[PDB]
């Protein structure tokens, strides 16, 4: 058991669960921890209810993104394994379980990372990859294998040396290794490609075009 | 050919058409011995996605 569920635990016993129960939305019950992180003016860690908007949890804890909301890019609202939303979606999701997987991005451990737009967004989706290579054990083939290419693909993507229809190949890699390894840290490796690709293909694609510009 | 009028109207005389037009041996019209090199396509299987060999 994660040790923040182990710690709520008497309290919930001494105060009951209905006391718990009563806050956020339905099978969302209770309250959370936020570490709110990146390009935010005061990055910092609250306690919150559970279903609290992204955007008044950012604007009332973390003093606001740097330069203003309009200058949001992209958020990652829960740790590196889940994938990022832009900031479109943020103006109005809430933040619990059932509302980002309805984004399609997931709650997890509810670590906000903010990304403005003086940001390299795929150039930090790199650097996850790059992480998650570092951290995979090695035991079953498609992350051991797969992490590692992507990797590879991840890092040509930044600096723009690919064509477009590789953008399809990694998400048919990533699709490869979600669902097929022994436990769910390929899950996480995959999911943040595939959100990059979702909301920043353009970018990637202007990417490969001014290399190819640039480079004949 | 080298062969003298006479004997081309000779021969399309005997023959009884234009010899000269059509040759049985070939002087110059063939194929350079020597070619520039060739591309050679790929084919249809050769895509990046969407290339499952369940599919096909
Ligand atoms: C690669 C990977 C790393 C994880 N690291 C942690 C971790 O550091 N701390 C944690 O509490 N859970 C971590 N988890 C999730 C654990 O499965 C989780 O702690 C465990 O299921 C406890 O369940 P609980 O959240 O209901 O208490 C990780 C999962 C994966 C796939
Ligand atoms: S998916 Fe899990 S078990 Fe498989 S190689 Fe990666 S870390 Fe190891």
């Amino acid at each position: 058991a994660n040790v923040e569920t182990v710690a709520v635990s008497p309290t919930i016993c001494r105060r009951g669960g209905a006391w718990f129960a009563s806050f956020g939305r339905e099978r969302n019950s209770g309250t959370k921890l936020f570490n709110i992180s990146g390009h935010v003016n005061h990055p910092c860690t609250v306690e919150e209810e559970m279903s609290v908007p992204l955007k008044e949890l950012i604007e009332k804890h973390a003093g606001g993104v740097i330069g203003g909301w309009d200058n949001l890019l992209a958020v990652i609202p829960g740790g590196s394994s889940t994938p990022l939303i832009p900031k479109s979606v943020c103006e109005t999701v809430l933040m619990d379980f059932d509302a980002l997987v309805q984004a399609q991005t997931g709650l997890g451990t509810a670590a906000v990372i903010v990304m403005d737009r003086s940001t390299d967004i795929v150039k930090a989706i790199a650097r996850l990859i790059e992480f998650y290579k570092h951290e995979s054990c090695g035991q079953c083939t498609p992350c051991r294998e797969g992490v590692d290419w992507m990797n590879k693909v991840m890092a040509r993507f930044v600096k723009g040396d690919a064509r477009p229809a590789e953008i399809d190949s990694l998400w048919e890699i990533s699709k490869q290794i979600e669902g097929h390894t022994i436990c769910a840290l390929g899950d996480g490796a995959a999911w943040p490609v595939q959100g990059l690709i979702r909301h920043f293909r353009p970018e990637l694609e202007e990417r490969m075009q001014q290399f190819a510009l640039q480079h004949q | 050919a080298s062969a003298t009028r006479v004997i081309q109207l000779l021969r399309n005389w005997a023959s009884g058409r234009d010899l000269q037009a059509k040759l049985q041996l070939r002087y110059q019209e063939i194929s350079k011995r020597t070619q520039p090199p060739p591309k050679l396509p790929v084919g249809p299987s050769h895509k990046l996605s969407n290339n499952y060999y369940c599919t096909r």
